RNA sequence: GAGCAAACCGGAUUAGAUACCCGGGUAGUCCACGCCCUAAACGAUGCGCGCUAGGUCUCUGGGUCUCCUGGGGGCCGAAGCUAAC
């Protein structure tokens, strides 16, 4: 059953049956207390460093402070840039890069390429030599482009981090303490909510925690201080935040 | 605000590796830096030439510098630090006593800006941890011992 | 069976700060709670209070530590960076007076077992008194 | 006293083989009582006791029993330790 939320789109379900022989296990189902992914412990505990992480994001925010988020988890990736551009910030999707702030100074060199590369297909030199290094030089622009698709705003090193799961992008965590940079992240049970600068205790995993605590991280921000302007947004037509724009093919 | 200070070498080394054909040399220098108000820090970094080894520890020096709290100008008070199998020493002495102590605890100590302390060594009297040896001292050093055992503790 | 009652609790107090617990319990005993007595009203622990566990007397104590700090390695400075036992049994260590310990040039106490109660360098320097020198805490 | 096997008897390989290989063979290995007491008799890590994250596999008793509590064996690892391993 799919309330309002799952959406008619002719989802055939043929190869989806439940044929699979799933009729095997009985204990298949090991049930704990994580049927959902809703966990809240403690609260006078959690509810309390709440309070305080979210009461920072607003202080970097307003302070004019930067906040690069990282993610690493297809659990989460492209989760992370509609929560960025939506947030005028950096983030980091694909892959972290050792030094990525430990090396600045060098990884941002790659950047360099990259706007260099990105120039250079706006004017005429276009096809000066054998296609060969034109795609020499596209290869780079496109794979430069999957890594750094994102650390292009960072024109110094950022005032916090937000890395979802300091446990699986911790060489993340390292480097960002080892610079004095707060470092903000999710974290559970099994991870360390010693590293974690300004903790979130949510759901490491889960798409949805994600896309929740994550959210509210970007919309705290938007929000920093305010203005009127109260003819609400619209619906449907939420393109800006990015969705799909402009295909090419 | 000014980010420079006093630089000393304190000894450096050839360290030759092998491959087929011969060997290969790689340089050490193990430079400390200080202002000699309170801040020093001890650097090593390596080089296929000497000059860029300093250099380069020049470098490392300043990145790992530890404002020293000097009284007058001795420790506050004593301190014993165990390294790799070195164990600086030192004790505070009233004024006039001089540094005393041994060629690397002094390049530290008397860029620290020291003047005036007594030195305990016992192990692997080794020019590189005796190095680092006789800074983790002056990172035990306390400063606000006094305000620790005394104040309230919210958010920790 | 313990062999010494005391310097279990200085160690049980020691590793127990190792890995920042809240607070530790502790076989309980005039004594030790008069030990105790001290690394308290000196900063050391935040306190103890008698607590039972299965039924036998125990000491809680709160340990005490400082702020988180920045950088790698975050945890917090120790407000007993040291605490060792020096009379040990069969070592007993008495000091005259003018033998008391002078301690961490100051930063630290030394827990001496005069014939008039359990007090420290200090103290037990201006009482005038000398006895067992029970341990060294800094 | 079946098999095996120092010494030893022959066979072969070798530049030479009192050796590796091959065919026999004694003490011995076996049991009884007595003697010897050594060992890489090694976890190369004395005994006892208290304290300091976990996870994983496994033997054995209790258990409101595929989870927790006790004893023993392995693995990986917090802090810590170590010259490093
Ligand atoms: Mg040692
Ligand atoms: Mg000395
Ligand atoms: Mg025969
Ligand atoms: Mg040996
Ligand atoms: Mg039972
Ligand atoms: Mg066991
Ligand atoms: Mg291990
Ligand atoms: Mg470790």
């Amino acid at each position: 059953p799919v309330e309002i939320t799952v959406k008619e789109l002719l989802e055939a379900g043929v190869h989806f049956g439940h044929e699979r022989k799933r009729w095997n296990p009985k204990f298949a189902r090991y049930i704990y207390a994580e049927r959902n992914g809703i966990h809240i412990i403690d609260l006078q505990k959690t509810m309390e460093e709440l309070e305080r992480t979210f009461r920072f994001i607003e202080d970097l925010a307003m302070r004019g402070g930067t906040i690069l988020f990282v993610g690493t988890k297809k659990q989460a990736q492209d989760i992370v840039r509609m929560e960025a551009e939506r947030a005028g910030m950096p983030y980091v999707n694909q892959r972290w890069l050792g030094g990525m702030l430990t090396n600045f100074k060098t990884i941002s060199q790659r950047v360099h390429r990259l706007e260099e590369l990105e120039a250079l297909f706006a004017s005429p030199e276009i096809e000066e030599r054998p296609k060969k290094e034109q795609v020499r030089l596209k290869h780079e622009l496109e794979r430069l482009q999957k890594y750094l698709s994102g650390f292009r705003l960072l024109k110094r090193l950022p005032d916090a981090i937000f890395v979802v799961d300091p446990t699986k992008e911790a060489i993340a965590v390292r480097e960002a303490r080892k610079l004095f940079i707060p470092v903000i992240a999710l974290a559970d049970t099994d991870s360390d909510p010693d590293l974690v600068d300004y903790i979130i205790p949510g759901n490491d995993d889960a798409i949805r925690s994600i896309q929740l605590i994550l959210s509210r991280a970007v919309d705290l921000i938007i929000q920093a201080r305010g203005g009127v302007v109260e003819p609400s947004p619209s619906y449907a037509l939420v393109q800006e935040a990015e969705a799909t724009e402009t295909p090419e093919g | 605000p000014e980010t420079d200070f006093e630089e000393k070498m304190i000894l450096i080394r050839r360290t030759a590796r092998m491959q087929a054909g011969g060997r290969r040399f790689r340089f050490g220098a193990l430079v400390v830096v200080g202002d000699r108000q309170g801040r020093v820090g001890l650097g090593f970094g390596k080089a296929p030439e000497v000059p860029l080894a300093v250099q380069k520890a020049g470098y490392y020096a300043r990145r790992n510098m530890v404002e020293v709290p000097l009284q007058n100008g001795t420790i506050p008070h004593e301190i014993e630090v165990e390294f790799g199998a070195s164990k600086i020493v030192l004790k505070p002495a009233a004024p006039g006593t001089g540094v005393i102590a041994g060629a690397v605890p002094r390049a530290i100590l008397e860029l620290a800006g020291v003047t005036d302390i007594l030195t305990k060594e016992l192990g692997s009297r080794n020019p590189i941890n005796i190095a680092y040896a006789t800074m983790e001292a002056l990172r035990q050093l306390r400063t606000k011992a006094d305000v620790e055992r005394l104040r309230k503790g919210e958010a920790h | 069976m313990l062999t010494d009652p005391i310097a279990d609790m200085l160690t049980r107090i020691r590793n127990a700060t190792r890995v920042y617990k809240e607070s530790t319990e502790v076989p309980a005993s005039r004594f030790k709670e008069e030990i105790l007595k001290i690394l308290a009203r000196e900063g050391f622990i935040k306190g103890y209070e008698r607590v039972e566990v299965d039924g036998k007397p125990y000491l809680r104590i709160h340990l005490k530590y400082g702020p988180r700090r920045q950088g790698p390695d975050p945890r917090p400075e120790q407000v007993i960076k040291h605490i060792r036992r020096i009379s040990r049994p069969g070592r007993r260590v008495y000091v005259g007076v003018k033998e008391i310990p002078r301690v961490r040039r100051g930063l630290g106490i030394a827990i001496l077992s005069t014939p008039k109660g359990v007090l420290t360098d200090r103290e037990a320097r201006k009482l005038g008194v000398g006895g067992e020198l029970i341990c060294e805490v800094w």
